[PDB]
């Protein structure tokens, strides 16, 4: 894998830990450009928790290493992500994921 | 999107300075951020036109202009050499925010509809005087010279102590000192030079014009004499102007519009040669950096400033006149203009077709804010947006700028408007009438009748419609609110006439012609081109044929035709890192695609170009080589130096057929037929092209992830002109298989019927949306700038076409 | 002018002279606007001055009005016409019903002057009895 | 790619100073322009 790019900064001191919940807003994007999720269209922030193994490998790693307050692009590898599998109906097979993540809280 | 790097990225957030700043010599585009270098930059992008600051955006934004001087107060000095941008203001115009190319605007009364702008080109700037060196002065044109440049010298002298300016060793502009005011003959030497030349220039002209100077009367130049001037008028140095007395000169009215041209090509004379020595405009005048408010060809000079110059040259031609030469104008001789094809120049606005009205006794206003050409009146449902109103049988208008009635042509009818007047248009379908209205008073044809047009059928049905020409402004009311109709009352309402809109909840929708050119499939009815769709034999491969239905023949239509397939090719999300029988293994496992292009025998390769268009083209170029493709070069580089990546952004991937033109062949018919093959490598993102089976030099590289259709640029010159041959070569795969993925695997060429030739249309139909974001621009302050503020969001539903990405 | 346009509807030799008058002197009912019944001077006056007739009644009054020319056509005089419309005044149109009665509602009352109008039931009919007239034969003149 | 696709977008304006400057031969413009943009407000998020 995941690779991040801070679009904002954050407060650069508060950063996710294991068993603390997670609360963003995301925007998720094939590496193409097409928009296949989005949380601010649902109008209500995701929340997640570090270590339940929840979220995929990007989001954990990714959401792991941004600070509180930080908007910063995930790029996730298959691998990384659904993979070979993919999401059936949304996700290609073997497809690279963009995601514009805002993280907003900590709880 | 190409990410920069930049000291600490963010996205633009409050509390940001972007400083941007262009060298139009590179050319090249750098900006920096609150004072740190960007590390990227535009270059080598097309300079076909007139650059302007702009800032986009959507709600929620407060933003500032800072453009230096007193419209702005920079917060980081400019980099050595760059002007300031509100040094760019021209004389005749105020510095002001405005949106670009809007069609819609608010009014008091309601919105106002607004037709093209007229805008500026990068070569109205260029003085073009005319050209006087072939001219050779007769000597007796010389002597008057030698006294015109003393007697001009007069009069400037006599302005200047006028308007107060003293004698002095220096120029100032506080101390008021002109060191010029001598006499012409103690002149310094570069001065007097010049003056003399101007003198002469004057007379120059006026025979090159096509005037006719000659002498009349001798006792004339003995007659005249200088006016003496007071001892206010007399210079500290002793100098006093004498200009010579002209009381009894008269000058015709063609003599002053001559005078006008003289001093329009005097300035531009002026102009030019202050070019030549390196001067530039500036709103302020810097003398040390060789700026000058005035440098600017006449057309674009101040009003002040005209009025000045053609005072000097009235006087001169009156000395002329005195000095007895009489003076012959020309006749006036026609010119056209033409600066863009009447039939797409006009804004067309019209009701959406679900409106139409099939039945009854309907009005409608149009309130003309401008006396220029606009038309109002009933279309059909199946307008053309190309074709003017009226001009075909589509539409019934009236064209108040000269007072013309048009349907199927124009005819006199009603009298023009001035600004501020209202039209009611009317249509009564029960007894198939329009009726034209203005300011409440029925307009009447020559005959006398009072209705417009008559015995109209009603078809499918007829909608509310306007054009606007360039620049002009129109409010039209549909009767909505029929309080706000100004003479339905006076005119329309007891003859029953009912509005148009009165009974509607929302406001009507309303669909303008927008003039970016579209890809459009050829219309199989379409009088002058054809396409064919033939059949891949054994020897030949699929093939899609244009053909000329009616070339060498009356009423045929010649010019540029885009072309393109309706089925692109897109390169692979990734690249690639670092007998005539097709090889089992590897025609299967290539990445490489192949078509061609056939010109035939007669059509001149040099009026034809073959290549692959992305889908941003939307250039109709009547007059198109390949120097009119967009192309822009982004640069990375580290902090310091150190290019990283030179990629260059294109819409337009295409090899001119004069290239492959034999210079022997050239100037000569061909009767051979000329064979340009495309291969594109989806994986190595890798372009090229053979002319007659063989390399050319041309070669394009393009990024990963790219659209590309086939397309040919063509100005037919025969018959048959091209044919889009859909083949293969041995291991090269057809272009079939690059577009559909149930091909993918499948060597033999198809044409599927998706597959088509598209046309490149100027104008299409577009609807205009209801709700229109609230921009508000004002000036902060001084120090402060220019303020822009977009707060209310505003959203739509976008329906998006995957193949054509629009 | 309605009478003196009714007159000229109901009497023959009215039409005749004036055709007569017309074609001897080379008269220019054109040139007078800006011969033929529609150039007539006598309807062309009228045809002018209507759009006021129109607006003395209130929207309310079209059905009264069409109840008029129906009577007219059936020739009855003018003053039992105005007794039929005495006695038929509930008949004038109902607002609610047609959207069309209240928009109009709204310019006229909007109007100012002709609020105080329609008032007298007695009015209403000398208005709605009048424009019926002018109106029933106007509709015989333009006929063929 | 084939069926069409929908999304809810913002609407997007551009502004400009009536500032036009260019560059040809035999021209009477400068060919060097600087100019900035303060932003004072930004709404990261004002939709979705
Ligand atoms: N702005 C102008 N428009 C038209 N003609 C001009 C202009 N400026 C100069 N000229 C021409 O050049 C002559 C100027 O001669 P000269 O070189 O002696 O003036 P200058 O003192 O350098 O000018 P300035 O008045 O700007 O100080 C004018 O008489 C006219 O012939």
């Amino acid at each position: 894998g995941v690779q991040v790019e801070t679009i904002s900064p954050g407060d650069g001191r508060t950063f996710p830990k294991r068993g603390q919940t997670c609360v963003v807003h995301y925007t998720g994007m094939l590496e193409d450009g097409k928009k296949f999720d989005s949380s601010r269209d649902r109008n209500k922030p995701f929340k997640f928790t570090l270590g339940k193994q929840e979220v995929i490998r990007g989001w954990e790693e990714g959401v792991a290493q941004m600070s509180v307050g930080q908007r910063a692009k995930l790029i996730i590898s298959s691998d990384y992500a659904y993979g070979a599998t993919g999401h059936p109906g949304i996700i290609p097979p073997h497809a690279t994921l963009v995601f514009d993540v805002e993280l907003l809280k900590l709880e | 999107a190409r990410p920069v790097t930049s000291p600490g990225q963010h996205l633009l957030a409050p509390e940001d300075v972007v400083s941007c700043c262009l060298d139009l010599s590179v050319p090249s585009i750098s900006f920096r951020i609150n004072g740190c270098p960007v590390q990227g930059v535009f270059e080598s992008f097309n300079l076909d036109g007139l650059f302007f600051p702009v800032v986009s955006f959507s709600a929620g934004i407060k933003v500032r202009f800072l453009l230096g001087g007193r419209h702005g107060e920079f917060k980081f000095l400019p980099p050595p050499g760059y002007a300031p941008c509100h040094e760019a203001v021209l004389p005749r115009e105020r510095l002001h925010l405005q949106p670009i190319k809007e069609y819609r605007r608010e009014g008091p009364r309601g919105p106002h509809l607004v037709g093209p702008s007229r805008c500026l080109s990068h070569l109205d700037f260029v003085p073009c005087p005319v050209d006087t060196i072939q001219i050779v002065l007769p000597p007796h044109l010389e002597r008057i010279r030698e006294k015109l440049a003393e007697n001009i010298h007069e009069l400037w002298a006599l302005t200047r102590i006028e308007q107060g300016w003293t004698y002095g060793p220096v120029r100032d502009d506080n101390k008021r000192l002109h060191p010029c005011l001598v006499n012409f003959h103690s002149l310094p030497e570069p001065e007097r030079n010049y003056n003399l030349q101007m003198s002469g220039e004057t007379l120059k002209t006026l025979l090159a014009l096509g005037c006719h100077v000659g002498m009349a009367d001798e006792k004339a130049e003995d007659n005249l004499k200088k006016t003496k001037l007071p001892k206010t008028y007399m210079m500290s140095n002793g100098y006093k102007p004498a200009p010579l007395d002209l009381s009894h000169v008269r000058l015709t009215p063609a003599q002053t519009t001559l005078v006008d041209r003289l001093a329009e090509n005097g300035h531009n004379v002026w102009a030019r040669d202050r070019v030549a020595q390196g001067w530039s405009y500036s709103a302020v005048q810097d003398i040390p950096a060789r700026r000058n408010p005035r440098l600017v060809p006449y057309r674009l000079l101040d009003e002040a400033t005209k009025r000045s110059n053609r005072d000097s040259l009235c006087q001169a031609v009156r000395t002329l006149l005195g000095y007895g030469y009489n003076i012959e104008p020309p006749d006036q001789e026609p010119s056209q203009v033409d600066s863009q094809s009447r039939g797409d120049r006009a804004r067309i606005f019209r009701a959406e077709k679900s409106y139409a009205v099939q039945s009854g006794r309907w009005y409608f206003e149009f309130e003309a804010v401008t006396t220029g050409e606009m038309r109002v009146g009933w279309a059909r449902p199946e307008l053309r947006p190309d074709v003017e109103l009226g001009a075909d049988d589509l539409a019934y208008v009236f064209n108040g700028h000269r007072g013309q009635r048009w349907h199927l042509g124009s005819e006199p009818f009603g009298r023009p408007w001035q600004s501020g007047d209202v039209v009611g248009c009317m249509i009564d379908l029960t007894e198939n009438t329009i009726i034209f209205t203005l300011n409440g008073e029925v307009l009447m044809s020559d005959s006398g009748s009072e209705t417009a047009f008559r015995d109209i059928e009603i078809g499918d049905g007829f909608l509310p419609v306007c054009s606007l020409g360039p620049g002009q402004v129109g409010h039209l009311n549909l009767g909505q609110d029929v309080s706000s109709l100004r003479f339905f009352a006076i005119c329309g309402l007891q003859e029953g006439f009912e509005p148009f809109a009165i009974n509607m909840q929302r406001p009507v929708t309303t669909w303008f012609s927008k003039s970016l050119p579209q890809f459009e499939p050829v219309p199989l009815e379409h009088p002058h081109y054809e396409v064919a769709r033939m059949d891949g034999t054994v020897d030949t491969p699929p093939c899609l044929r244009l053909t000329h239905r009616t070339w060498g023949s009356q009423n045929s239509l010649v010019e540029m035709l885009f072309l393109r397939l309706s089925l692109p090719v897109q390169f692979h999300q990734h690249f690639r890192c670092t007998d005539n029988r097709d090889d089992p293994e590897i025609i299967l496992n290539t990445t490489t695609y192949y078509y061609s292009v056939r010109v035939f025998a007669g059509q001149e390769p040099s009026c034809v170009w073959v290549g692959w268009v992305t889908p941003d083209y939307h250039q109709h170029d009547m007059s198109f080589d390949l120097s009119k493709v967009r192309a822009v070069t982004v640069t990375m580089g580290d902090e310091q130096g150190n290019v990283h990546s030179s990629l260059k952004c294109s819409n337009c991937y295409m090899v001119w057929g004069g290239d492959f033109v034999s210079p022997g062949q050239q100037g000569r018919i061909s009767h051979t037929d000329l064979v340009i093959g495309c291969l594109v490598d989806l994986a190595t993102g890798l372009m090229t092209f053979t002319a007659n089976g063989k390399e050319s030099n041309t070669f394009f590289q393009v990024e990963p992830n790219t659209k590309l259709f086939p397309a040919v640029f063509v100005l037919p010159t025969h018959q048959n002109v091209v044919q889009f041959e859909l083949g293969k070569q041995k291991n090269i795969m057809p272009l079939s298989a690059a577009m559909f993925l149930s091909e993918r695997k499948n060597p033999a060429p198809q044409c599927p019927p998706r597959l088509e030739v598209q046309m490149l249309m100027p104008v299409s139909w577009s609807r205009m949306p209801n709700h229109f974001l609230q921009v508000d621009t004002r000036r902060a302050g001084e120090r402060l700038g220019w303020a822009v503020q977009c707060q209310e969001p505003l959203m739509m539903m976008a329906l998006h076409i995957p193949e054509e990405n629009r | 002018v309605g009478e003196i346009f009714i007159y000229w509807s109901k009497s023959h030799n009215f039409k005749r002279e004036e055709q007569n008058f017309v074609v001897q002197n080379e008269i220019n009912n054109m040139s007078f606007l800006t011969y033929s019944v529609q150039t007539s001077l006598i309807v062309a006056t009228l045809k002018k001055m209507l759009p006021i007739g129109l607006n003395m009644c209130a929207p309310t009054d079209q059905d009264l009005i069409v109840l008029a020319k129906a009577r007219y056509a059936l020739k009855d005089t003018d003053e039992e016409v105005r007794e039929f419309l005495q006695n038929n005044l509930n008949l004038q149109g109902k607002v609610e019903g047609s959207p069309s009665l209240r928009w109009q509602m709204a310019l006229y009352r909007g109007v100012p002057g002709r609020e105080e109008d329609a008032d007298d039931p007695e009015k209403i009919v000398r208005r709605v009895q009048e424009v019926s007239a002018v109106l029933y034969h106007l509709d015989q003149t333009e006929h063929p | 790619e084939l069926l069409l696709q929908t999304n809810l977008i913002n609407y997007v304006t551009s502004i400009r100073p009536n500032i036009f400057v260019g560059r040809a031969e035999g021209s009477t413009q400068y060919g060097k322009w600087y100019f900035e943009v303060m932003v004072d407000e930004v709404a990261p998020f004002l939709t979705a």
